[PDB]
RNA sequence: UGGUGGCGAUAGCGAAGAGGUCACACCCGUUCCCAUACCGAACACGGAAGUUAAGCUCUUCAGCGCCGAUGGUAGUCGGGGGUUUCCCCCUGUGAGAGUAGGACGCCGCCAA
RNA sequence: GGGGCGGUCGCCUCCUAAAAGGUAACGGAGGCGCCCAAAGGUUCCCUCAGAAUGGUUGGAAAUCAUUCGCAGAGUGUAAAGGCACAAGGGAGCUUGACUGCGAGACCUACAAGUCGAGCAGGGACGAAAGUCGGGCUUAGUGAUCCGGUGGUUCCGCAUGGAAGGGCCAUCGCUCAACGGAUAAAAGCUACCCCGGGGAUAACAGGCUUAUCUCCCCCAAGAGUCCACAUCGACGGGGAGGUUUGGCACCUCGAUGUCGGCUCAUCGCAUCCUGGGGCUGUAGUCGGUCCCAAGGGUUGGGCUGUUCGCCCAUUAAAGCGGUACG
RNA sequence: AGUCUUGGAGGUAGAGCACUGAUUGGACUAGGGGUUACCGAAUUCAGUCAAACUCCGAAUGCCAAUGACUUAUCCUUGGGAGUCAGACUGCGAGUGAUAAGAUCCGUAGUCGAAAGGGAAACAGCCCAGACCGCCAGCUAAGGUCCCAAAGUAUACGUUAAGUGGAAAAGGAUGUGGAGUUGCUUAGACAAUCGAGUGACUCUGCGCCGAAAAUGUACCGGGGCUAAACGUAUCACCGAAGCUGCGGACUGUUCG
RNA sequence: UACAAGUAGUCAGAGCCCGUUAACGGGUGAUGGCGUGCCUUUUGUAGAAUGAACCGGCGAGUUACGAUCUCGUGCAAGGUU
């Protein structure tokens, strides 16, 4: 399966560790969407920045 | 006036008063008691005023357990000094009271007498309280 | 007017504690743990220095292990 | 049974019984090797008159000690809110205490 | 937390320190500038505090003896971390409290600091295995320059020597302001000067409100009786922002500072006058609280004064804010 | 480098009383005092508390390992710097009075060096990072009666205080929702009569307590009984965010 | 342009007057929205901190000799006076 992760909220005003996780998903811009494989690694990243991102199963 | 016979350190940190009381949340010894609803330092002066108030109302007619002990020292700097140049001298003694702590307990009187005795004591204290019974 | 404090002294912090991780490869002589006394004991292929420093005797993998009921030890096991 | 290892007192302590011919002990000698801030107590070296009393071995016991969940609660990472010495809510995590329960040894190797 | 004065300055241990490490304050506690020729090394052996019970001196406490006894002792010394297969106690023999070093680590701006298996030389103890490069661990120290002493297959200003230097070892620092400006150093300035700072004080503002002023809660009591006419102990809660302070945010290429004079203006916690409730209000007077800011609210003596005391008035001689207008 | 997985070091939060201190009551008493509980240390049972207590002990953070998924950093050497006054906000502490827009650390953010929208105005709060153009579009925080863009939206409740739109102990038949309980048509309660009434606990929203100085002056204003508060739902407005269209430049990879 | 509250502009915008390097032109500007100069120094300045009356001119990392690094060129185990 593939997840479709969108950066809903800005990384401005957020802890460095959250900003790095957002950036590591390939999200460089607010409202940008990236497609990743559904697995425990990507799900664990989503969990850390769940308040910043919107996810939907592709 | 309650104070320790001795202490290990005369100058302690003020600490913090998060959370409910660790122990003494129920009326253990007596029949009735007065429970803290709010966190505060209770000075030994406040305990004594509270103790005499309830004791006088009962007319030698019942026993009182003071469940809090003012173990903690607090300091103050002399009047009209600048900041720094070391910690202040010990001034007084406080008990740290958190929500749930039963402060005083009464036995050997009616509920009517106990309620009024503990009401009179409550007005000496800097916290909201409630009357409680042993379950 | 003001008095003075009789305190204000401290020693230099000595950077004690673990210097290599469990599972990490170490060369012979690598300090594994600095300590006062034996908070951790020398296990297999680990020596205790004059100031209680635990060090690897061999090249190998570090393993912090339980030593009986209360105590701990650190060992180095050869890679194979 | 004796020796000698490994394993967190789940191995311990305590209590009550049982068992010795060989083996292990206690035991009986101090002439010699050796010995005690004094003593063959111990450590040594020698013996086998008799004893399972003790150690040791095997059973029974949860009184103490030990091990110990589940659930709940405290705390708390992250995200919010409020009346902000503090408090509350949400996804997650999660003790200590208490308790169910476990447990009066488990796994070697050698000799007889 | 302006400067002065006081205190402090390097090193070790703990706490603060937010369960790696590190982490500040004129934060909270203590130590160090050594000691030991065994209190070091090794081999072998051992177990402590205290209590109970019994004992001529002898007692709670000397010395036995018995049982109990995770340490409730000890570990040269501060503390922490350790330590009873002891790192604690005892005894024998010793000098490894060794020389050359050192894979590799830790720590770290640098300078330094720390740990180290292992190799060689020659030893100590041990039957051997082995352990030993001081001490249970972590303080007990000080760069360079210069000079002294000992050693030396080094250099030696034509050459041989020497003088002197080098190298190795070691000594001389409360250089303690302890990374040590010099081998060698105290004060006054209101006769002062320059460069700077609102990085930093004195004025006023601001924040704060301990203190201050005012208002409350509880009601033990006082009040002949009677808590609440009036007053209100022990305690508790606020408001104000006029006091004394705290802080150092604006201003040091200048924000003039006390008192008075002139001119006021605002708040009301009301001094007078107006209207009231309660009264321990007979009346006349008063007390206390409520409403009320319209207007009013003195001339002198002393003192720079504000303030205060005094004289004599007045219906009254209000209290505060306005850069202490 | 992030995340997952796995292992580890460590003693905070919490908790606990096993040690060290502090400490409450009872039981029972050495012993010392007026033969006595006359008072008693230890002991024993229960009970409190701790930055410098710990039989315990998290969340996190930290150090690694192995793959995986993702990301593009990282290291070394050399040339050139600047910086060594920081600020506030949230959280964890000290100092202080658990005062300060105070001070001093830890940690994250923003400001500094960051314009845009919101918070009336307002470096540091909330939202969000401005290459340039557009009389396009969708959103964020915050909003939608008028100033002022968008709901005088919908549904069900609450408040009568302009609470909302400063302030505590304490005081009170305010009012809404729960629950417990006494008494009562064998006639309660109020003053014979005729249906209820009178205590308490928890809880929502209000009330008093509430006095400052140029002028309403403690919603930005008007004004509001909702245009307030709570719960739920859907529209819409709203930024220099994102998208669209056009242009410029830089980098990477293959115009 | 004499009912107006102004860091003086900016964007929106009628009306009136013009007519160009001919451009989805020029001048003026009722009215609407937004908007606290520049510099320095600062944690932070519209600042009630500093500096400048205005305009013009003049007015501040240079050169020499050494060193070092990068780049370039010549030659290269040599190079160069
Ligand atoms: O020094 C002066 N005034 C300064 C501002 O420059 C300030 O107003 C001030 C006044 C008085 C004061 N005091 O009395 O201590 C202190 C500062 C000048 Cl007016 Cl002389
Ligand atoms: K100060
Ligand atoms: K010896
Ligand atoms: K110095
Ligand atoms: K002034
Ligand atoms: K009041
Ligand atoms: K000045
Ligand atoms: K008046
Ligand atoms: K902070
Ligand atoms: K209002
Ligand atoms: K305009
Ligand atoms: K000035
Ligand atoms: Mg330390
Ligand atoms: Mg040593
Ligand atoms: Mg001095
Ligand atoms: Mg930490
Ligand atoms: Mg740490
Ligand atoms: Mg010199
Ligand atoms: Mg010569
Ligand atoms: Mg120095
Ligand atoms: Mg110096
Ligand atoms: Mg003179
Ligand atoms: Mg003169
Ligand atoms: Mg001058
Ligand atoms: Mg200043
Ligand atoms: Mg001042
Ligand atoms: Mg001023
Ligand atoms: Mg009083
Ligand atoms: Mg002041
Ligand atoms: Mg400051
Ligand atoms: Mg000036
Ligand atoms: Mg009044
Ligand atoms: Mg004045
Ligand atoms: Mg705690
Ligand atoms: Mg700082
Ligand atoms: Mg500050
Ligand atoms: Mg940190
Ligand atoms: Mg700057
Ligand atoms: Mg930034
Ligand atoms: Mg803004
Ligand atoms: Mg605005
Ligand atoms: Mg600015
Ligand atoms: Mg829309
Ligand atoms: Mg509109
Ligand atoms: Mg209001
Ligand atoms: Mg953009
Ligand atoms: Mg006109
Ligand atoms: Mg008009
Ligand atoms: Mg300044
Ligand atoms: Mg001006
Ligand atoms: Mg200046
Ligand atoms: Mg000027
Ligand atoms: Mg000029």
């Amino acid at each position: 399966a593939k997840l479709e992760i969108t950066l809903k909220r800005s990384v401005i005003g957020r802890p460095e560790d959250q900003r790095v996780t957002v950036r590591t998903l390939g999200l460089k811009k607010t409202n940008q969407t990236v497609v990743h494989e559904d697995n425990a690694a990507i799900r664990g990243m989503i969990n850390k920045v769940s308040h910043l991102v919107s996810v939907k199963e592709q | 006036m309650l104070l320790p016979k001795r202490v290990k350190y005369r100058r302690e940190h003020r600490g913090k008063m998060r959370g409910r009381a660790k122990g003494g949340t129920e009326v253990h010894f007596g029949e009735f008691g007065i429970q803290a609803l709010e966190a505060s330092w209770i000075t030994n002066r406040q305990i004594e005023a509270a103790r005499i108030a309830m004791t006088r109302y009962m007319k030698r007619g019942g026993k009182v357990w003071i469940k809090i002990f003012p173990s903690k020292p607090y300091t103050a700097k002399p009047l009209e000094v600048r900041m720094g140049s070391g910690k202040g001298a010990p001034e007084g003694w406080v008990a740290v009271v958190k929500p749930g702590k039963v402060l005083f307990e009464i036995s050997g009187v009616s509920e009517e007498v106990a309620r009024e005795a503990l009401r009179l004591a409550s007005h000496k204290l800097p916290i909201k309280t409630k009357f409680v019974k042993r379950e | 007017g003001v008095g003075s404090t009789k305190n204000g002294r401290d020693s230099e912090a000595k950077r004690l504690g673990a210097k290599r991780a469990d599972g990490q490869f170490v060369t012979g002589g690598s300090i594994l743990y600095r300590q006062r006394g034996t908070k951790i004991y020398p296990g297999e292929n680990v020596g205790r220095g004059g100031d209680d420093t635990l060090f690897a005797k061999i090249d190998g993998t570090v393993k912090f292990e339980r030593f009986g009921r209360d105590r701990k030890k650190v060992s180095v096991y050869p890679v194979a």
